[PDB]
């Protein structure tokens, strides 16, 4: 499965 | 044997055509079994193998749901980038990300990644530790204090040793008879005349899986050479050749060796006129 | 520890209008600014993230821009459903988050007076033991006005308190009503009760009166 | 479809405890951090705690630091503040708030309600207010709410139900007046009718 | 960090004349992202072609396959025209049935 959220630069 | 499952993201920014353009796909081993398209129709994740068409709708709708998360985060990152390097508003620039995770022959945790690329080249990697960043730039050194302020590697880390391993295992007990096999080699060698004084002989490896082989040419005992990349067959095997160039008369000094998981002992070519 | 300061703390307008909100922080926070929108008893709802990136499901007439220590919320064209409170909120650290002290947005219309009542205290309250004083004002705009309570022409301060209405759904006007409280032996040892009411529509301070027994 | 819901806010006394839960669905709850927002009568909004996503690193505000304590259970998608030695000022209504997507906080709660004080719950008082316009005040009740209706709601068009406000003995008032025709007021008669539910009461007063 | 593709014509099963088969070009080891890939039969453009989604390797260069059903025959040509960014000129590969 994929993540949920990934977090920005 | 061991396996893996892997994840793909690419984002390209597209000046005075709207929105940029997005695409995922997912592998498991050599064999991909998801993808999601910005441009196409659906707007949906679309499965790409027999094995995984069995879940449910539930499945699929939190799929789509979180890569449409991806690529909102993907499309603040473009614009944040851009203002970092200090570049213009008339290029197209691309964002890429790849995360995932081993297991072994006992199906336990082995490694866990997540990358991040800017034009080509590596922004930000997670350790091996999984709780460290390595950033190669100055402004990856800005976004790895914010990242190490804010503790992102406890996600990533409990992500990868649970549900990446959890779901690797469901897969491969799924799809058993395709993902859990090993194809031989049909290996074979050719020969064409290179004029008066030489030839050339190549040396052959149709139809194998998974990926990984060793061709390697060997005159007398001793390692020496064309070689191709490995390429798709396109129905779910791989290709490969390598050819030597000899004098004539000298083609039965050399012998051609393969190595192959799917082999139990590693085999060898001689050319038989 | 980072200050946040909004600018202005109301604002009126009207339908059509353009609008616009600054947010001031104390360092430099270079693009970590979300705008929420709060309707009067409900849980907030954001709008904008990364300080110029609209929340999907948001009509496009909202923008945001500015970075560093300086921000901006715009609205190009005001409806019916635009008026609510604003807040900032910083996402560049942690301990602690923090919000700015909200911007709350009204309707504009003309300028009212109000109508000045007074109520003296009924015998039924007297029996118990308390008196209170009741100044009402009515379907007055703008808000802002000043009540003075006066007992026999000596200045009172301290022991009153208001309640304003909302902003009314017709007409968009407000009401006020300020009471006084005292014992019974205070309200018996005087005669003459009076507020002096003070507003921006009247042309002067107006005044309504009652005499004690009558 | 994302939701969270609160519970567990009532009513309690100054140096009493209580403990607030927030359910989560239609979501991985282990992947994201929680907060508690709170927001005082007529105030704005302001942060109280926070947990990350495995629960590891934990922080609290300066006003609440050693008072109140915040968890987590991954496995059956819940979150907890307990408050310990309540005061009069953390009276509010608080939100749990998850992060966003890619910034800020974009799924919240729908608020649950704490009151700390020290009065035992009052049945109100109604005295009229006669001097046009007239009205009836009620006065002195606990807790918050009472709804006043003016001749068994026949009465609708110019009724201002004022906001009640805390008095110093820690109970509540407000009033009610409407406008009426003068000539029209003397030939009939104005009622308004109070109805408390918390305790049992109902007046009816003729002015 | 801009790259130049790398071109493979082949065909899927061992090429037999008169036996329906497959087309492949391969096209891999190119940045940025965007290249024009074409089949050709006699040097006129074939309309059926498909394509594979596009990944990257682990030096972040992008790979690509497109394939198409075919006929061989002994006296038909086929060939993979390809274009790039980093190319002054389009590059035509034929195909080579020994390789």
């Amino acid at each position: 499965k994929v993540l949920e959220h990934v977090v920005r630069v | 044997g061991s396996h893996s499952m892997r994840y793909f993201f690419t984002s390209v920014s597209r000046p005075g055509r709207g929105e940029p353009r997005f695409i995922a796909v997912g592998y498991v081993d050599d064999t991909q079994f998801v993808r999601f398209d910005s441009d196409a129709a659906s707007q949906r994740m679309e499965p790409r193998a027999p094995w995984i068409e069995q879940e449910g709708p539930e499945y699929w709708d939190g799929e789509t749901r979180k890569v449409k998360a991806h690529s909102q985060t993907h499309r603040v990152d473009l614009g944040t980038l851009r203002g970092y390097y200090n570049q213009s508003e008339a290029g197209s620039h691309t964002v890429q990300r790849m995360y995932g995770c081993d297991v072994g022959s006992d199906w336990r945790f082995l490694r866990g990644y997540h990358q991040y690329a800017y034009d080509g080249k590596d922004y930000i990697a997670l350790k091996e530790d999984l709780r460290s960043w390595t950033a190669a730039d100055m402004a990856a050194q800005t976004t790895k204090h914010k990242w190490e302020a804010a503790h992102v590697a406890e996600q990533l880390r409990a992500y990868l040793e649970g549900t990446c391993v959890e779901w690797l295992r469901r897969y491969l007990e799924n799809g058993k008879e395709t993902l859990q096999r090993t194809d031989a080699p049909k290996t074979h060698m050719t020969h064409h005349a290179v004029s008066d004084h030489e030839a050339t002989l190549r040396c052959w490896a149709l139809s194998f899986y998974p990926a990984e082989i060793t061709l390697t040419w060997q005159r007398d005992g001793e390692d020496q050479t064309e070689l191709v990349e490995t390429r798709p067959a396109g129905d779910g095997t791989f290709q490969k050749w390598a050819a030597v160039v000899v004098p004539s008369g000298q083609e039965q000094r050399y012998t051609c060796h393969v190595q192959h998981e799917g082999l139990p002992k590693p085999l060898t070519l001689r050319w038989e006129p | 520890d980072i200050q946040m300061t909004q600018s202005p703390s109301s604002l009126s307008a009207s339908v059509g209008d353009r609008v616009t909100i600054t947010c001031r922080a104390s360092q430099s926070i270079s693009s970590y600014l979300n705008w929420y929108q709060q309707k009067p008893g409900k849980a907030p709802k954001l709008l904008i993230y990364a300080a110029s990136s609209l929340q999907s499901g948001v009509p496009s007439r909202f923008s945001g821009s500015g970075s560093g220590t300086d921000f901006t919320l715009t609205i190009s064209s005001l409806q019916p459903e635009d008026f609510a409170t604003y807040y900032c909120q910083q996402s560049y650290s942690t301990p602690p988050i923090t919000f700015g002290q909200g911007t709350r947005l009204e309707i504009k219309r003309t300028v009212a007076a109000p109508s000045v009542f007074i109520f003296p205290p009924s015998d039924e309250q007297l029996k118990s033991g308390t008196a209170s004083v009741v100044c009402l004002l009515n379907n007055f705009y703008p808000r802002e006005a000043k009540v003075q309570w006066k007992v026999d022409n000596a200045l009172q301060s301290g022991n009153s308190q208001e309640s304003v209405t909302e902003q009314d759904s017709k007409d968009s006007t407000y009401s006020l009503s300020s009471t006084l409280t005292l014992s019974k032996a205070d309200y018996e040892k005087h005669k003459v009760y009076a507020c002096e009411v003070t507003h921006q529509g009247l042309s002067s301070p107006v005044t309504k009166s009652f005499n004690r027994g009558e | 479809q994302v939701q969270l819901v609160e519970s567990g806010g009532g009513l309690v006394k100054p140096g009493g405890s209580l403990r607030l839960s927030c359910a989560a669905s239609g979501f991985t709850f282990s992947e994201y951090y929680m907060t508690w927002i709170r927001q005082a009568p007529g105030q704005g909004l302001e942060w109280v705690s926070y947990i990350s996503s495995s629960g590891f690193n934990i922080y609290y505000a300066d006003s609440v630091k050693g008072r109140f304590t915040i968890s987590r259970d991954n496995a059956k998608n819940s979150l907890f503040l307990q408050m310990n030695s309540l005061r009069v000022e953390d009276t509010a209504v608080y939100y749990c708030a998850r992060e966003g997507v890619t910034d800020g906080m974009d799924v919240w709660g729908q608020g649950t309600t704490v009151t700390v004080s020290s009065a035992s719950t009052k049945g109100p008082s109604v005295f009229p207010l006669a001097p046009a316009a007239l009205g009836c005040l009620v006065k002195d009740y606990f807790p918050e709410p009472v709804t006043v209706s003016w001749n068994s709601g026949a009465l609708t068009s110019g009724v201002h139900t004022f906001p009640a406000v805390l008095q110093s003995s820690g109970l509540y008032s407000l009033s009610s007046v409407v406008t009426v025709p003068s000539s029209s007021l003397g030939t009939k008669t104005y009622t308004c009718n109070v109805d408390h539910k918390p305790s049992n009461t109902k007046v009816d007063k003729r002015v | 960090i801009q790259r130049t593709p790398k071109i493979q014509v082949y065909s899927r099963h061992p090429a037999e004349n008169g036996k329906s088969n497959f087309l492949n070009c391969y096209v891999s080891g190119f940045h940025p992202s965007d290249i024009e890939v074409d089949l050709l039969k006699n040097g006129e453009r074939i309309e059926k072609v498909e394509h594979s989604d596009l990944s990257f390797s682990k030096d972040w260069s992008f790979y690509l396959l497109y394939y198409t059903e075919f006929t061989p025959t002994e006296k038909d040509e086929y060939a993979c025209r390809v274009n790039h960014v980093t190319l002054s000129q389009p590059k035509i590969v034929k195909w080579d049935r020994d390789m």
